[PDB]
C-alpha cells in the first residue's frame, strides 16, 4: 500500500525542509541545494491501514535539475511548492504544473503556499488563485512553525484511498525495554552536549 | 494504541531535542505532550511523547533511576539527560536527550515529577 | 558495475541502460541512488543525442525511451542550429516517423500514453525551429494523415494542443518577442484548416478519446482565436448540449464555455448576445436533467466524494461565477429568463454551503461582485430578494474568526446583505440566538460563529435600530450565561459578550454608564484564572479605549472626574494577577486615553501618576544597581528592568511626542544603565567564551539593550520637537551605544544599534552631518566585515546595515564624501555585494542604494569628485549590474537591475559624463564616451558569453543604447538576450524587434 | 431596557 509522490517547486522554497519535517521532525535551518532527487519513504498510521509515501523529492535550482520531468513518469500524487515570500516562486507555479501534468494527466495535486511564518508577506493570500481552474487543493503552510503541516498528506491520503473520512491515528506504542564499559563514554557525549546551546531559545516552546 | 493498561501522571507540552554528535548539532524530534505513563500491571512508569497532529512516537522509554536530569548552557527551562533504550523508532537505541518547556516553573515540575517516577520504579 | 554505460568509446548496451533505469525508477535505497546519479551523468553528457537514434529504436523499456527524448529535447532547444543540417533532417525524420509508428499500434499506442506524449512534445520542439518556413505542408499534412486513422488523428489533436500551448501561453518568458510573434501569426494564418478539422471530429463523432482530444485542443485554442470561430459556427450549441451529456466530454467542455463566457465580443451586436444567452441555457438545462437538480444537496455531495463530483463541482462554480459576473444583465430584463437567471444563482447558494474553503472562497468573491452591484445599480435588488435571504443564513452561518483575510471578506458582503435588508438580516440573527439557548443548536464553535456575525455589521444599522438591536444581543447572551454551568462554558459566552460590545463602539459612547459597567467587568476579568479570560480582558480594553477614548478623558455628567484617574489610581490592583506582557497592553491602553487630552499641564500629571509604580521601581533599582552593579547578575533585577523599559515602550508606543517628559525623567540614567549592561556582557564573553551569550543571564541582559533601543527608536520616530532631539537625545545616544557596537566582538553587537540609528538618521540626519559621520566611522567597517564572508552569517545585522546605508545614502550623502578614498572603495563594493543577495531586503536596497548614488553623483555636477567617481566605478556599477541580470540566480531583481542599468547607460548618451571613461593610450583622442561604453560592452559580453556571435552582441547593444529612454522596451531587449544566451545561434535581427 | 442589561452584566460571572 504504497504511493509514489513527486514533489515540485522552485530552489529555495523550502521542498526539502518540509520532507525532513516529516521524516525526522528536525527543521533544518541551512539550505543545501537538493541534486537531482531524493527519494524517501513516509508511512503514516491511518483508520483505515498505513499509508506509505515514496517520497520523490526533486531540484527546484535549474543547475541541478537532473532527469526534469522524468522523475515524474508514473506519479500518483504530487505537491507543488511555492514561498509566499517571494512572488517568483508562484510566478513559476503555471511553470511546474504544466510540466507535471504533461507526464501524470490525472493525480490528485496539493499546490503549497510555504513559510507563511515569515511576516512580511509578498504572496498576499487573494492573490493566490491558480489552483482554482486546475482543482488542486491549496494550503498555507510552514515548515518552520508547523503550520497545516500534515494537510498535504491527510488530502493526498483520502484522495489515494478513496475514504474522505481517513484520518490520522495514534501508532500503537509497545512497553519499552530496561554496562560500566561506557559509563565514560556516555559521559563524554553528555557534557558536550550540555554546551551546545539549544536552537531557537526565544521560541515559544 | 496500548495505553488504556496505563495511567496518566504527568502531562506536560515540550519539544524534545536529540544530540547529533557527530554534527556539533541539537535536532528537534517533536513537539507535543509528553506524558508519565504508569503500567497498572507492573507499577512502571515511562515516557511517551506524540507529535502534534501526526500523533507519530518521538520518545518512548523508561524513567530509569540511573538517569540524571541536566541544564543546559543556554536555556533555564530545559533539561539534558542521556539516555540508553529508547523505541520510538524501531530499536532500543541510546540518546543524549533534551526536552525543553514553556516556562521555568514546567520545567522544575518536570523534574519533580521526572524523580517522583524514578522512585516508583526504583521498587 | 553500473557505470558502464558512461563509457562512450565502447558502444551503448541498450541492455546495460533498461537495468540501471528500472534499477531507478522500480529500485529502491542504495542501487537506486547510485543508479540516479548515473542516469544523470549519462542525459547530461554532450555527445548522449547521438545514441538516442538506437535507444529509441532497440530498447524496450518506455523510461528509458522518455529519458532519451529529453536528452533530444536539450539538443533541439539549446544547440539545434549549430548542428550540421543533415543532422536536423535527421533527428526530424526520425521523430515523425516514430510517432506514426507507435499510433498505427493499437497495443502501444494505449499502453504507453507517456512516451507518446513526449515525442509529441519533442516534435513541437522542432516546430519551434522549423516550421512554418522550413515546413509549411506539415498543417496540411497533419489534415490530410488524420482521415486515415482514428489514433493517428487523436494524436494530431494532442501535437495541436501543446503547440498552441508553447506558442501562445507558454512563450513570453521562452523565447524572443520576435519569434513568438512569427509563431504566432503563423498558427493565426493556418487555424482556418485547423478549425475546419476540429469542428468536423467533433460533429461527426464518435470516439470518446478522440473528441476529448479534441475538447481538449478546443481549450486552448479559445485564449487566442477570434470570436467568429465560437459565435459564427453551431459549435456553441454542440458544447452546450450534445457534450454536456457524456462524463467522459463534460469536464471538459465545461472548462471551454468558461473559456468563451470571457472571449472578446461586441457588446452591441444582440445576436451575440441571444447566442451568449442560449449557450447558458442549454448548459443549465443539460445540469439540471443529466446531473443533478437545483435542489440537491451538493454540500453532502462534494463531502462523500465519489469519482469526479468534487472536480465537476469546482468547475461548476468556476463556469456560474465566470458567466454571471460578466453576463447576468443579459438575463435580468426579460422576463422569460428570469427562472434561468435564478436557477443559475439557486445552483450558487447551494454550491456555497459546501465545506471546502478554497471553493467557497471563489463563491464569496462572486457574492461580493453580485451584491455590490445591487448596493449601487437602481432597479435590480428586488430581482434577488430570495437569493439573498438565503445567502445572509450561508454566511452568518460560515463566519470565521476575525484566516482573517476570509472574515474580512465575508464581513463585507455581510454588510451590503444587511444594508439591502436590515430587517431581514436582525430577524436571522435573534432567531439564530434563541436556537442557541433553546439547545437546538447550542455549540462552542455555533455561538462563537453567531457572535462574530453579529459583531461584523457594526456600522450598517440606523443608531436607534442599533441600539435595540445591542440591547436585545446583550440581554440574551447574559442569559445564556447564567443558564451554563461550569467555567469552561460560562467563559466563552462572556467573552463573546465582551467581543459584541467591543464591536458597537457608537453604541458605547452615546450610553456612558454602560460603558462604565462593561470596563469594570473587565477590570474583574483580569483576575479570572481561568485561561484565555485575561488576555480577552485586556484585548477588548484597548479595543474599546481606541474608540471611546474621548469619553475616558472628559469628565462625564453626574461624575467628579474624568474616568481615567480612577483608572490610573487603582492601576496596581487592577493589572495585579496579569502577566508583564497584558501589563503593558493596559498601561498602552492607558496612554492612548491620555493623549486625548490637549491641555499641557493636565496630560504631563496624568502621565507622571500612569508612570508612578514603574518610576518608583525604576528609581530604587537605579539606586540599588549603581550601589554597586553586582545586582545586575541578579535573574530577578534584570527582569524587573526589563520589564520597567518594556512598560514604557508601550506607553510611549501610543504616545508619541507626549511621552517626552517620561523620557526625560529616565533618559540619562538610563543610558548610564545602557553602559552598565554592556560592560557585563563583554565581562562575561571575556570569562566564559561566546557561549556566554547563549546563557539566560546574558540573553536577559541584552534584552534590557535591546528594549532601550527599542523606547529611544520609538520615541524619536514620532518626535515632533526635534531641536530637543538633536540638542538633548542624540549626543548622549551616540555616546552610549556607537563605541560599545564597534569594540564589542562580532557575536556581542546587537543589529537593533543599526536599526535604532536608521531612525535617527531618518528623522534628523538632515541636522547632524558631525554625528552622521560618527555612525558611519563606528558602524561601516566592522558591520561589512561580519557580512562579507557569505551570504548567511549574520542575517539581522545583514538587513539592518543596508537600511543604514540606505537612508544615509538619501539624507545625508555628505558623510560618504568625507570617508576616505579606501573607504569609499569599501562602500562600492558593499553595494554590489548586496546585488548578488538572494535575500530581497538586501537585494533591494543594494539596487536602491546604487541608483541614488547614481544621482547623487549626478547631481554634483562637472567637479573632480564626480569625475573620479566615474573613472573609478562607473564600469564597475554597469558589469556587476549586467552581472546579477545574466546569471539566472538573481531574477527576482530583474526590475530594478533594469532600471539602474538604464540610468547608467543614459548618462553616456546624454553625455553627462564629463571626463573620458577610457585611459589616454586605448583608444584614440576625442573618441565619444559612447563609442567607447559600445566597447568595453562588446568585449566584455564576447567574453562572458563566448557562444554569442559578434553580430548578436553588436545587435544587442544598438537596440539597448538605442533604447535607453524607454524601461518597457528596454526590459523587452533585456529579455530577449536572457533567452539568447540560452541557446546557439540566436537570430540578431531578433533586437530590431521594437 | 438599558438599565437593564446594565445590571446584568454587573452580575456577569462565572462562578
Ligand atoms: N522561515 C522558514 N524557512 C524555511 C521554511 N521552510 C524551509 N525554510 C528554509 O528555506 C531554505 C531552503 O530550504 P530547502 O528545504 O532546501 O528548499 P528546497 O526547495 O528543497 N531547495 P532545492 O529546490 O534547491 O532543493 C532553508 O534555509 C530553510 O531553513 C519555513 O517554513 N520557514
Ligand atoms: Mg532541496
Amino acid at each position: 500500500v504504497q504511493f509514489k509522490l513527486v514533489l515540485v517547486g522552485d530552489g529555495g522554497t523550502g521542498k526539502t525542509t518540509f520532507v525532513k519535517r516529516h521524516l525526522t521532525g528536525e527543521f533544518e535551518k541551512k539550505y543545501v541545494a537538493t541534486l537531482g532527487v531524493e527519494v524517501h519513504p513516509l508511512v503514516f498510521h491511518t483508520n483505515r491501514g498505513p499509508i506509505k509515501f515514496n517520497v520523490w523529492d526533486t531540484a527546484g535550482q535549474e543547475k541541478f535539475g537532473g532527469l526534469r520531468d522524468g522523475y515524474y513518469i508514473q506519479a500518483q500524487c504530487a505537491i507543488i511548492m511555492f514561498d509566499v515570500t517571494s512572488r517568483v516562486t508562484y510566478k513559476n507555479v503555471p511553470n511546474w504544473h504544466r510540466d507535471l501534468v504533461r507526464v501524470c494527466e490525472n493525480i490528485p495535486i496539493v499546490l503549497c503556499g510555504n513559510k507563511v511564518d515569515i511576516k512580511d508577506r509578498k504572496v498576499k493570500a487573494k492573490s493566490i488563485v491558480f489552483h482554482r481552474k486546475k482543482n488542486l487543493q491549496y494550503y498555507d503552510i510552514s515548515a518552520k512553525s508547523n503550520y497545516n503541516f500534515e494537510k498535504p498528506f491527510l488530502w493526498l491520503a483520502r484522495k489515494l484511498i478513496g475514504d474522505p473520512n481517513l484520518e490520522f491515528v495514534a501508532m500503537p506504542a509497545l512497553a519499552p525495554p530496561e554496562d560500566p564499559a561506557l559509563a565514560a563514554q556516555y559521559e563524554h557525549d553528555l557534557e558536550v552536549a550540555q554546551t551546545t546551546a539549544l536552537p531557537d531559545e526565544d521560541d515559544d516552546l | 494504541t496500548m495505553e488504556e493498561d496505563e495511567e496518566v501522571l504527568y502531562k506536560v507540552r515540550a519539544k524534545l531535542f536529540r544530540f547529533d554528535a557527530d554534527a556539533k548539532e541539537w535536532k528537534e524530534r517533536g513537539t507535543g505532550d509528553c506524558k508519565f505513563l504508569k503500567n497498572k500491571k507492573t507499577n512502571k512508569v515511562r515516557i511517551l511523547m506524540r507529535r502534534d497532529k501526526t500523533l507519530k512516537i518521538c520518545a518512548n522509554h523508561i524513567i530509569a533511576p540511573e538517569y540524571t536530569l541536566k541544564p543546559n548552557v543556554g536555556s533555564d527551562r530545559s533539561w539534558v539527560y542521556a539516555c540508553t533504550a529508547d523505541i520510538a523508532e524501531g530499536e532500543a537505541e541510546a540518546f543524549t536527550f533534551a526536552i525543553r518547556f514553556g516556562s521555568k516553573e514546567n520545567a522544575d515540575k518536570f523534574k519533580e515529577e521526572f524523580e517522583k517516577a524514578q522512585e516508583i520504579n526504583k521498587k | 558495475s553500473m557505470e558502464g554505460i558512461l563509457d562512450f568509446s565502447n558502444d551503448l548496451d541498450i541492455a546495460l541502460l533498461d537495468q540501471v533505469v528500472s534499477t531507478f525508477y522500480q529500485g529502491s535505497g542504495v542501487q537506486q541512488k547510485q543508479a540516479q546519479e548515473i542516469l544523470t551523468k549519462f542525459q547530461d553528457n554532450p555527445d548522449a543525442w547521438q545514441k538516442a537514434d538506437q535507444i529509441l529504436q532497440f530498447s524496450t523499456n518506455p523510461q528509458s525511451k522518455f529519458i532519451a527524448l529529453s536528452i533530444l529535447d536539450k539538443l533541439i532547444t539549446r544547440k539545434w542550429k549549430l548542428l550540421p543540417n543533415d543532422h536536423r533532417i535527421g533527428i526530424r525524420n526520425f521523430v515523425v516517423g516514430m510517432i506514426i509508428s507507435m499510433c498505427q499500434d493499437d497495443e502501444v499506442f494505449k499502453t504507453q500514453k507517456n512516451l507518446i506524449n513526449k515525442s509529441d512534445l519533442t516534435l513541437v520542439q522542432i516546430l519551434k525551429q522549423e516550421w512554418p518556413q522550413n515546413w509549411p505542408e506539415f498543417i496540411p499534412e497533419l489534415i490530410g494523415s488524420s482521415s486515415s486513422s482514428v489514433n493517428v488523428c487523436e494524436n494530431n489533436m494532442i501535437v495541436l494542443k501543446l503547440l498552441s500551448e508553447e506558442v501562445f501561453d507558454f512563450s513570453a518568458e521562452q523565447m524572443t518577442q520576435a519569434k513568438a510573434l512569427h509563431l504566432k501569426n503563423s498558427m493565426s494564418k493556418e487555424f482556418e484548416q485547423i478549425f475546419k478539422l476540429c469542428f468536423q471530429v467533433l460533429e461527426q463523432g464518435s470516439s470518446s478519446s478522440l473528441i476529448v482530444a479534441t475538447l481538449e485542443s478546443l481549450l486552448r485554442y479559445l485564449h487566442w482565436i477570434p470570436y467568429r470561430y465560437i459565435y459564427e459556427t453551431n459549435i456553441l450549441e454542440l458544447l452546450s448540449t450534445k457534450f454536456m451529456t457524456s462524463p467522459d466530454t463534460r469536464a471538459i467542455t465545461l472548462k471551454c464555455l468558461t473559456e468563451v463566457s470571457n472571449l472578446k465580443i461586441p457588446q452591441d451586436n444582440d445576436l451575440i448576445k441571444r447566442q451568449t444567452v442560449l449557450f447558458f441555457q442549454n448548459t443549465l438545462q443539460q445540469i439540471a436533467t443529466s446531473v443533478m437538480p437545483v435542489t440537491a444537496d451538493l454540500k453532502a455531495t462534494y463531502a462523500n466524494a465519489n469519482g469526479n463530483d468534487q472536480s465537476f463541482l469546482q468547475d461548476l462554480a468556476m463556469f456560474l461565477t465566470t458567466y454571471l459576473a460578466r453576463n447576468r444583465a443579459l438575463l435580468e430584463s426579460d422576463e422569460s429568463l428570469r427562472e434561468l437567471l435564478l436557477n443559475a444563482h439557486q445552483y450558487l447558494i447551494q454550491l456555497s454551503k459546501i465545506e471546502e474553503r478554497e471553493l467557497f472562497k471563489t463563491t464569496l468573491d462572486y457574492w461580493h461582485n453580485l451584491v455590490a452591484d445591487l448596493f449601487y445599480e437602481p432597479l435590480k435588488k428586488h430581482i434577488y430578494e430570495e437569493i439573498c435571504s438565503q445567502l445572509r443564513l450561508v454566511i452568518i452561518e460560515n463566519m470565521v474568526r476575525p484566516t482573517i483575510q476570509l472574515y474580512k471578506s465575508e464581513r463585507e458582503v455581510l454588510v451590503y446583505l444587511t444594508h439591502l435588508n436590515v430587517i431581514d438580516t436582525e430577524e436571522i440573527m435573534i432567531s439564530k440566538l434563541a436556537r442557541q439557548i433553546d439547545g437546538s443548536e447550542w455549540s462552542w464553535h455555533n455561538i462563537n460563529t453567531l457572535s462574530w456575525a453579529i459583531g461584523s455589521i457594526s456600522g450598517t444599522m440606523s443608531e436607534d435600530t442599533e441600539k435595540r438591536f445591542v440591547v436585545t444581543v446583550i440581554k440574551d447572551l447574559l442569559g445564556l450565561c447564567e443558564q451554563k454551568r461550569g467555567k469552561d462554558n460560562k467563559a466563552v459566552v462572556a467573552s463573546d459578550i465582551m467581543y459584541v460590545v467591543g464591536q458597537y463602539p457608537r453604541f458605547l459612547k452615546a450610553h456612558w454608564n454602560f460603558l462604565r459597567t462593561v470596563i469594570l467587568k473587565l477590570f474583574e476579568f483580569m483576575h479570572e484564572t481561568h485561561e484565555g479570560v485575561q488576555d480577552m480582558a485586556c484585548d477588548t480594553f484597548i479595543k474599546i479605549v481606541q474608540k471611546c477614548k474621548y469619553h475616558f478623558v472628559i469628565q462625564q455628567p453626574r461624575e467628579s472626574e474624568p474616568f481615567i484617574q480612577t483608572i490610573i489610581r487603582d492601576i496596581q490592583k487592577t493589572t495585579a494577577d496579569l502577566q508583564p506582557q497584558q501589563v503593558h497592553t493596559f498601561y498602552k491602553a492607558c496612554g492612548i486615553i491620555i493623549s486625548e487630552e490637549r491641555s499641557v499641564a493636565e496630560r504631563n500629571r496624568l502621565l507622571s501618576d500612569l508612570m508612578q509604580l514603574p518610576n518608583m521601581a525604576w528609581d530604587t533599582i537605579v539606586e540599588q544597581s549603581t550601589a554597586n552593579p553586582t545586582l545586575l547578575l541578579d535573574s530577578e533585577t534584570v527582569k524587573i528592568i526589563a520589564n520597567i523599559i518594556k512598560t514604557n515602550v508601550a506607553v510611549c508606543t501610543s504616545m508619541g511626542a507626549d511621552f517626552y517628559p517620561q523620557l526625560g525623567h529616565i533618559y540619562y540614567n538610563m543610558l548610564q544603565l545602557y553602559r552598565a549592561v554592556s560592560s557585563m556582557i563583554s565581562a562575561q564573553v571575556a570569562a566564559e567564551g561566546l557561549i556566554a551569550t547563549k546563557t539566560p543571564k546574558v540573553r536577559g541582559l541584552r534584552t534590557i539593550k535591546k528594549e532601550i533601543l527599542k523606547l529611544v527608536e520609538t520615541y524619536i520616530s514620532k518626535a515632533r520637537n526635534l531641536d530637543d532631539v538633536v540638542k538633548v537625545l542624540v549626543e548622549p545616544l551616540l555616546n552610549a551605544v556607537l563605541e560599545d557596537y564597534m569594540n564589542n566582538v562580532p557575536d556581542a553587537r546587537d543589529a537593533e544599534v543599526l536599526n535604532c540609528m536608521t531612525t535617527v538618521v531618518e528623522k534628523v540626519g538632515h541636522m547632524i552631518p558631525q554625528g552622521v559621520i560618527l555612525i558611519l566611522q563606528s558602524v561601516f567597517e566592522c558591520t561589512l566585515d561580519m557580512i562579507n564572508k557569505d551570504f548567511t552569517e549574520y542575517p539581522e545585522h545583514r538587513v539592518e546595515f543596508y537600511k543604514l546605508l540606505k537612508v544615509i545614502n538619501e539624507k545625508s550623502f555628505a558623510a560618504f564624501l568625507e570617508l576616505p578614498p579606501a573607504a569609499f572603495k569599501l562602500f562600492v563594493d558593499a553595494i554590489c555585494w548586496a546585488f548578488k543577495h538572494n535575500n530581497r531586503d538586501v537585494e533591494v536596497n543594494g539596487l536602491q542604494i546604487a541608483l541614488d548614488l547614481v544621482k547623487n553623483i549626478e547631481r554634483m555636477g562637472n567637479v573632480p569628485f564626480a569625475n573620479e567617481f566615474h573613472k573609478n566605478y562607473f564600469f564597475i556599477f554597469v558589469s556587476e549590474t549586467f552581472f546579477v541580470l545574466t546569471d539566472s540566480d538573481h531574477k527576482s531583481g530583474f526590475s530594478k537591475q533594469a532600471l539602474l542599468l538604464m540610468k547608467l547607460i543614459s548618462l553616456v548618451y546624454d553625455n553627462k559624463i564629463s571626463v573620458p571613461l577610457y585611459q589616454e593610450a586605448e583608444v584614440p583622442q576625442g573618441t565619444s564616451n559612447q563609442v567607447y561604453l559600445s566597447q568595453y560592452l562588446a568585449n566584455m559580453l564576447s567574453n562572458a558569453f563566448p557562444h554569442l556571435t559578434s553580430e548578436q552582441i553588436a545587435s544587442f547593444l544598438s537596440a539597448l543604447t538605442k533604447q535607453c529612454k524607454d524601461l518597457v522596451v528596454f526590459k523587452g531587449t533585456l529579455r530577449d538576450f536572457l533567452v539568447q544566451i540560452k541557446e546557439v545561434g540566436g537570430d540578431p535581427t531578433d533586437y530590431l524587434f521594437a | 431596557s438599558v438599565e437593564e442589561v446594565e445590571a446584568g452584566l454587573k452580575g456577569l460571572k462565572v462562578d
